[PDB]
């Protein structure tokens, strides 16, 4: 709707590049971590394009593009033992800029876009994130030449947070490990200009 | 165990659960505040209440309305972080005299003010009005008619209005700060004169981007007798 | 000509049309060169699975409680007990946490009616195992030690083994068709006022407490295997039925208690550095 | 004088750092 | 490249772009003027909003209103030599008393003045009112009503009205001079009262002979901050 | 007979009808003998190459700026390079000049949007020859010496020899469907004040300065005969695209700067010699 | 376009409409979200044996 008003030219996809799986940084949970701790969280997309697999094919386009919308899918695989239990909750919070100290509890997890996470069965977990942000396109980099009034590469946060904590038996382990993958389902790109280094 | 029946119509058919029925009713901004001729006029910014108009004990005391933020509606924006279409200005002044009192519309222009100010900081705006510079403007003639219900448009560039940041005094980029409201509305008179101000939701009015319920706090409990003395 | 004009009405000139009302007639003056334009929605619109009512809202799980329950113990010890009202978490104490969507939602009603669905999740593994019983009690509360008192209300019974989540209904049973609230119409205090009887006795109502409790028992004592944790957490979701009602409009009793700022001028509030 | 946030917690742009999990 | 689409209609329906429409809606001529009983009565001229009425720094203080030349209504009949047809008046007395305020309409006469005037230098015109010589007249009742709203006809001689001068003050055929008015709008009190003119396009109106953009200046840059601080 | 009327009705009374509205419903009393007549238009009448909107005017061709193309000017270099922004044509200096009707027109609105078409007219002969590349840039702008940013960009080559012009559409790309003016909405200073930061602090908005960016680059050096003049002029045309929008009223950013004096009382002030 | 509105009628002024009167008009705002809406008498209403008239 507002795509071919916004951008006067026409937009890209780059599928082959963008719509495969890339795995980020691991995640550790142990048995100290309490109820509404943040275990990680990611401001999409910047987070993974210059800080997460950065070397990662999936942020080429990202270097010669400024603007685009962006629908993503997360995946996240857990591997705790049988004599462990715990939960834990991934969501999103779409448009986060300014708005990620509030309304970031374990509460606003569950009524926000979401999926939970047993510790012990090691069930996968599949979060869909579209593009709801105020504005037409995201910008995608941030450059010296370029205005410092908006604030570029976010357009929403994940929260990896802990629902219950994990416990163990007598002299069992007292951590296990959570790694998160994630692909982009409809990346259309706008604004063509010469490749730069990503932040 | 059985699902019942729902108490919906039993008592009235007056439903009070729609959303936007809930934002629709107006709520008090303003109670009784001074309009003064020394300067442009009285900025009212426009944006629905919530918990960016919330009163903390202790804080500087302000022009607002102290329970704006335990209000419904306010409770319910809290919730939505983006809303799209116009709002309702309902404008008392207290008077019966026949000076006229403009209210004047300024679109998105990326500041954020409330009450009264001198733009540009000079001291005479009687030959330079704000509501002869070309903006869409209406009057208030309070010997005919002290009250006034008028709805101003969604003139912005953003496809959503921000509803609400974690922090409303904090200095960061300017033109994201300005986007948690879509422009103005500054009442000006010609001699001194109270006025006070209410805001709902116009019908064509929509909110999105569901956030859920923040962390509260309540001591209601405390200021009541139990039904067993 | 000039023919007069004979015709005539009587008239009652009020100063605002449907000012209380949601819905209706409003005589709004657009701030437009066109009288009649609107805002178009025809591109950018709320999304569908957007909450589009407060019952919508109320439908939506929250995480109420937790308990612990553990092979220490003993059968017919009470694992969960509270007074389930959807008005106010405490009569005796000040709040201050996440509450549930439903709760939020009914603090800004009077009136709120039927059924309340409750989510046990148990977090547990495969070699946990155990029986609960919940409860349902109304008018009359059993012994903490008494569990022959519970068993005769409405129960269900949860065997825990490779399930680990069990549903319970609420029923709303009560002598009234609706519930008014607990927590104040309107309160003009802002600013912790100490509290005396005068104060109490030129309050906005009477509290109607509530009597109506949700209780769990251990039926069969959790026998888990040496080789995994001998103690468990439950979580207690709660959210309203498919037939919750509110109603009667008034001030929310739950207000934002971390991160309240007021706004300023921006930018003549030093802002320009 | 809470115009912006101190730097151990911020990145740049004077917001939460990403890094900085015990803001909550 | 592609031409794309269209941002109309987008946002919303109302749209400002027609000329016509941007020269319906009102300019402040006059904020808060008196009106002397000792005069025969305050003149406004009938002429739209143009650069005829615009403030410069330095010269004599008029009674006009200064940012009349940079309303959007008088930076478009600065394009426009040629105007006919009707205009619209909204007048407001800063009054709630019974007395009756007359507003006379005068056709094109072939002079041209604004303000208070003793016509024919005269020391008494109560006996002689200009509202009851036998042009068209209406009045104001500012306790029923304050304000009015009054249609000016295209009573002249000339196919159209010239819209501007090169120097509005300078001495020429005394006939030619007269043609940027088509007559005037006299309002007469009976005691000592305050006013507020606006001046509009009529729905019978009509602009033609273009003249393109002229030689413009601004300072606007030099008021305000840019979105890095 | 004289019988009762019983028919009433509520209603809510204002002094003006439509004041705000440049269309719609009108309550204006005609200083006429018929009230219902109006002025003719049947032989004078607006002529039909006149322009009927502020989209019409903004579609009207106009000389924006100048520039030099000599064969000393090595390849690579700006020959053109400016901030293509219709609200203000600098944001660091004050302008005067003869400002083109999409510029003038654009500063009576607080938002613009669509494509802008600009035309480049070569003040040459078919003895001179060479090459130019035109390029829109958008968020980051090039570096000066760098050529190969530009290159990346959307570019058109054109080679200039019997055909003197070449007409380019600027693409709108931005991450908002319209963008607001960089001009005030509202300036109330008239008499040239000292400004200082309190009056900016207080001023009607912030000016959300444009980095978009056109410029024009040699590509191959010009190479004229030596019987012909080796400089030339190239004339940069503007005007609106034909999905060019405007939208918002406000303060004329643009005002007359010559030949301004106001009206006085003729002949009462002095005209009688 | 704006037209004129010509329309007009000549009106006698009254505060309150059907004060004196047990039925008839009235100009009563309901303090309700929806303005036309009232109570309901689908289970809960007056028994038929209960007098409905003074005689």
């Amino acid at each position: 709707g507002d795509l071919v008003i916004a951008s006067s030219e026409p937009t890209q996809q780059f599928r082959s590049l963008t719509n495969r799986w890339m795995p980020i940084n691991s995640i550790r949970v142990t048995v100290n971590g309490k109820r509404n701790d943040l275990l990680a969280q990611y401001y999409i997309p910047e987070d993974f394009l210059s800080t997460h697999a950065k070397c990662a094919p999936n942020t080429i386009p990202f270097e010669t593009y400024v603007y685009g919308k962006y629908e993503l899918e997360m995946k996240f695989v857990a591997n705790g033992n049988k004599f462990q239990c715990g939960k834990v909750i991934i969501s999103v919070k779409f448009d986060s800029y300014q708005a990620d100290n509030i309304n970031t509890g374990f509460q606003a997890a569950l009524s926000r876009p979401h999926i939970m996470l047993d510790l012990s069965t090691n069930n996968e977990g599949v979060l869909k994130i579209p593009f709801r942000y105020h504005r037409a396109f995201v910008r995608n980099q941030t450059h010296k030449t370029a205005t410092a009034g908006v604030r570029p590469g976010k357009f929403a946060s994940i929260y990896v947070q802990v629902l219950s904590p994990l416990q163990t038996g007598e002299g069992g382990a007292n951590d296990m490990f959570i790694r998160p993958f994630y692909r982009y389902t409809r990346a259309e790109f706008a604004g063509m200009s010469y490749k730069v280094p990503l932040t | 165990f059985s699902d019942g029946v729902t108490a919906m119509g039993f008592q009235s058919l007056d439903t009070q659960v729609s959303i936007k029925d809930i934002l629709r009713r107006p709520v008090l901004l303003f109670n009784h505040v001074e309009l003064d001729p020394d300067y442009t006029g009285f900025f009212i910014p426009i944006m629905p209440p919530s918990r960016m108009m919330q009163y903390k004990s202790g804080d500087k005391e302000t022009s607002f309305q102290r329970l704006i933020g335990r209000t419904p509606q306010a409770a319910i924006m809290n919730l939505f972080r983006f809303w799209r279409g116009s709002l309702r200005y309902t404008i008392i002044i207290h008077s019966t005299d026949g000076h006229p009192i403009y209210v004047t519309h300024v679109p998105h222009t990326g500041n954020r003010v409330y009450g009264l100010m001198k733009v540009n900081n000079l001291h005479e705006y009687t030959k330079v009005p704000i509501f002869g510079c070309g903006l869409t403007t209406e009057m208030i003639i309070p010997s005919v008619n002290p009250s006034i219900c008028v709805e101003v448009p969604f003139d912005t560039e953003n496809n959503w209005a921000v509803t609400f940041d974690e922090d409303a005094q904090r200095n960061y980029s300017w033109r994201d700060k300005g986007d948690t409201v879509t422009g103005h509305l500054v009442v000006t008179p010609v001699v001194s004169v109270y006025m006070s101000v209410w805001v709902e939701a116009g019908d064509d009015f929509e909110v999105s981007n569901f956030y859920g319920p923040p962390s509260v706090k309540t001591n209601d409990w405390n200021y009541a007798f139990s039904d067993e003395h | 000509d000039k023919p007069k004009d004979v015709s005539s009405i009587t008239i009652i000139p009020k100063p605002r049309l449907g000012f209380p009302h949601g819905k209706g007639k409003s005589d709004a003056v657009a701030m437009r060169v066109n009288p009649v334009a609107l805002t178009s929605f025809q591109d950018v619109s709320a999304y569908p699975d957007e909450p589009r009512t407060t019952l919508d809202i109320a439908r939506i799980w929250g995480l109420r409680s937790t308990f612990n329950w553990g092979s220490g113990d003993e059968h017919g010890k009470e694992l969960f007990n509270t007074v389930l009202d959807p008005g106010l978490r405490f009569y005796d104490q000040d709040y201050e946490g996440q509450i549930t969507p439903m709760e939020y939602v009914t603090g800004l009603y009077n009136f709120w009616s039927g059924p309340i669905e409750l989510r046990f999740d148990f977090v547990s593994n495969a070699f946990h195992t155990g029986t609960v019983i919940i409860s349902a009690e109304y008018n009359r509360s059993s012994t903490n030690t008494d569990e022959c008192q519970s068993h005769s209300t409405y129960t269900k019974t949860f065997h825990l083994g490779e399930q680990k989540s069990v549903h319970f209904t609420v029923p709303y049973i009560y002598d009234t068709v609706v519930r008014r609230n607990t927590a104040s119409a309107y309160l003009p205090v802002t600013d912790y006022d100490k509290v005396d009887n005068v104060s109490r006795a030129q309050a906005m109502g009477i509290r109607a407490e509530s009597k109506m409790r949700v209780k769990v028992r251990v039926v069969n004592v959790l026998r888990p295997v040496a080789s995994t944790t001998s103690t468990i957490e439950v979580l207690v979701y709660m959210r309203g039925g498919k037939n919750y009602a509110l109603h009667g409009l008034k001030q929310s009793t739950y207000w934002p208690s971390n991160s309240v700022v007021p706004i300023d001028s921006f930018p003549p509030d030093g802002y320009d550095p | 004088p809470h115009r912006f946030l101190p730097a151990n917690v911020s990145n740049r742009w004077n917001e939460y750092s990403s890094a900085y999990l015990p803001r909550v």
